[PDB]
RNA sequence: CAGCUG
């Protein structure tokens, strides 16, 4: 359905790896937030919206346009 | 200069200012002791017969040098208490809203472009 | 020989000594930031410190529409559209909070005052912010761009069809009838073009100021 | 120094329901750091805001313009602007409907 | 640590997670339809496995395990 | 009432 579920896996992995040592924020809150982000809106849409969510996730990983320190 | 009854061009995600109609909202009142308005001045604005408080962010009148000079008189919708109504402002806002003391930070929490 | 037009003084009766002070001081500001040659059509990116912020730079890009003013306070105003809003910023050339002003695209538009981009379609005032600086041939005349723009509906912010403006970069006959011609050409004023005494003989002052600018070593 | 670390320590000992930070890259002109915090109720926001602002006032930063508690009149959404930091206290539902950190991350990528 | 050690740790983690109810707790407790799990939820589950034993599961085999016997085998042979 | 007008 999406560009690739493997890309979703990799970006989720990177986000959560940087979330394991997320010092300034809250781990439980970030877990709830990432769940609400990447689960509800990444399940049953057309491939266009799949790619939009994928781009949202890769940006949310990147941190250039606002990093979650 | 955004006086009384200038046709305002709201810029907010809130549908209050996006309900299409030939009545583009016109300012009712300005809380500066003079009736001229400038950047970040609380005004009373009329939208579809509903009065509301609004924030001037960008206008067509050439102000100080290192602030922008927009095309039409942009405003932001703010509820009576102070919570801004919208959550995404498509057009950009000047930085100059931050300078003086006052109720102006809570609308800085929406700008995608601090131009 | 090009002299930035904010070095040639307005005709008047202020005495030279002020102009000498202005010229020496603005030249001795040029040595901390080169102000590149730029014209009333060129495109520029400006980078300015934000005293509003905690010492972080703020960038902008747009087309310069007016080169206005003389002396240490002269300014240039550049227009650009973003998200449908046409924002113009007037930047003071010699301000202590302009780091670098670089010519993204040197080009000299047909007119001498591009104030009518407020009343042309946004396509002529659109520029992607992150565009890359086009190179230029060093030892040849600057480009003379001619994009005779297309106009919005009639009620313009001024009345540019008037001939005292002498605008040449607007399409009239494409969207104008001859009726506008024969009603707006009673205010044409032939005599003023040949008034033999309004003309500012700004040559001798040019030589003197070139000597002075040379001698800043 | 009244940096972010002492602030989050005060929040943790006061045990706000949530704390989080977002960084402002130097190519954005707004501020240096954006601390989204959320306490229990308006009284709790009032008390923690008063404690943090009083500690800031007394400890250091006397030679600069003072700090105003934005939106104390409004019982759901508060803000405070420091020289480099800015902190925002949120009601739960107000925080959800606004979702500021999303924009701070997706500045030009999502509505 | 030990084979029984990793087995009981895996069982304890599987019990710990809330969305899955440990009705069957063998090494053959299927994931997708029996316990109602999706691919992203599979990555969440294997992350939950990492946090106490593992921590270095790459992104190549995260959507085929299909049973906690494979979880145990992965933890056993990865060391 | 749409918008222009010292």
């Amino acid at each position: 359905a999406p560009w690739s579920r493997e890309a979703v896996l990799s970006l989720y992995r990177a986000l959560l790896r940087q979330g394991r040592q997320l010092r300034y924020t809250d781990r439980d809150f970030y877990f709830a937030s990432i769940r609400r982000e990447f689960r509800k809106n990444q399940k049953l849409e057309d491939a266009e919206a799949r790619e939009r969510q994928l781009e949202k996730g890769l940006v949310f990983l990147n941190g250039k346009l606002g990093r979650i320190i | 200069a955004i006086q009384k009854m200038t046709r305002v061009r709201v810029v907010d995600n809130s549908a209050l200012g996006n309900s299409p109609y030939h009545r583009a909202p016109r300012c009712i009142h300005v809380y500066k002791k003079n009736g001229v308005g400038k950047v970040g001045d609380q005004i009373l604005l009329a939208i579809k017969g509903q009065k509301k408080k609004a924030l001037i962010v960008g206008h067509c009148m050439p102000g100080p040098r290192m602030t922008p000079r927009f095309d039409s008189n942009n405003v932001v919708l703010i509820e009576d208490n102070g919570n801004p109504v919208g959550t995404r402002i498509k057009t950009p806002i000047p930085t100059s809203l931050r300078k003086r003391e006052g109720e102006y930070s809570k609308v800085l929490a929406i700008a995608q472009n601090f131009v | 020989r090009f002299l930035s037009p904010e070095f040639i003084p307005r005709r008047g009766r202020t005495d030279p000594l002020k102009f000498q002070i202005e010229r020496k001081d603005m030249l001795e500001r040029r040595k901390v930031l080169h102000i590149p040659e730029f014209y009333v059509g060129s495109i520029l990116r400006v980078t300015t410190a934000d005293p509003y912020a905690s010492g972080k730079i703020s960038q902008f890009l747009g087309i310069c529409i007016q080169r206005s003013g003389r002396g240490l306070g002269a300014t240039f105003i550049l227009r650009n559209v973003i998200e449908g809003q046409g924002v113009e910023i007037c930047f003071e050339l010699y301000n202590p909070r302009v780091q670098e002003i670089q010519v993204v695209k040197l080009e000299k538009r047909l007119d001498d005052s591009l104030l009518y981009l407020r009343d042309a379609l946004p396509e002529y005032s659109t520029f992607d912010v992150n565009m890359k600086p086009v190179v230029q041939e060093p030892n040849q005349k600057v480009p003379v761009n001619e994009l005779k723009v297309k106009m919005k509906p009639k009620p313009w912010s001024k009345r540019w069809e008037r001939p005292n403006f002498n605008i040449k970069g607007i399409r009239f006959d494409l969207c104008l009838t001859e009726q506008q011609m024969k009603e707006a050409q009673k205010w044409n004023q032939p005599w003023l073009e040949f008034d033999m005494m309004r003309e500012y003989d700004t040559s001798k002052i040019e030589a003197a100021i070139w000597k002075e600018i040379e001698a800043s070593k | 120094k009244f940096d972010i670390d002492m602030m989050v320590s005060l929040l943790r000992q006061e045990n706000a329901r949530d704390i989080c930070v977002i960084q402002v890259p130097p190519e954005m002109r707004y501020t240096d750091y954006f601390v989204i915090v959320s306490g229990t109720s308006t009284r709790h926001l009032h008390a923690m805001a008063f404690y943090v602002v009083k500690m800031y006032k007394h400890l250091k930063c006397k030679r600069d313009p003072h700090v105003k508690i934005e939106g104390k009149d409004t019982d759901d959404w508060l803000c405070v602007d420091f020289g480099s930091m800015v902190i925002h206290l949120m009601l739960p539902e107000t925080r959800e409907i606004y979702e500021l950190e999303k924009l701070w991350t997706l500045r030009s990528y999502d509505d | 640590l030990t084979l029984e050690g990793i087995q009981d740790r895996v069982l304890y983690v599987l019990k710990l997670y809330d969305k899955i109810d440990p009705e069957k707790l063998s090494v053959n407790s299927h994931f997708m339809k029996d316990l109602g799990l999706d691919s992203l939820d599979q990555v969440e589950i294997i992350m939950a496995m990492e946090d106490e034993f593992g921590f270095e599961i790459p992104d190549i085999d995260a959507e085929k395990l299909m049973c906690p016997q494979e979880i145990v085998d992965y933890i056993a042979d990865k060391k």
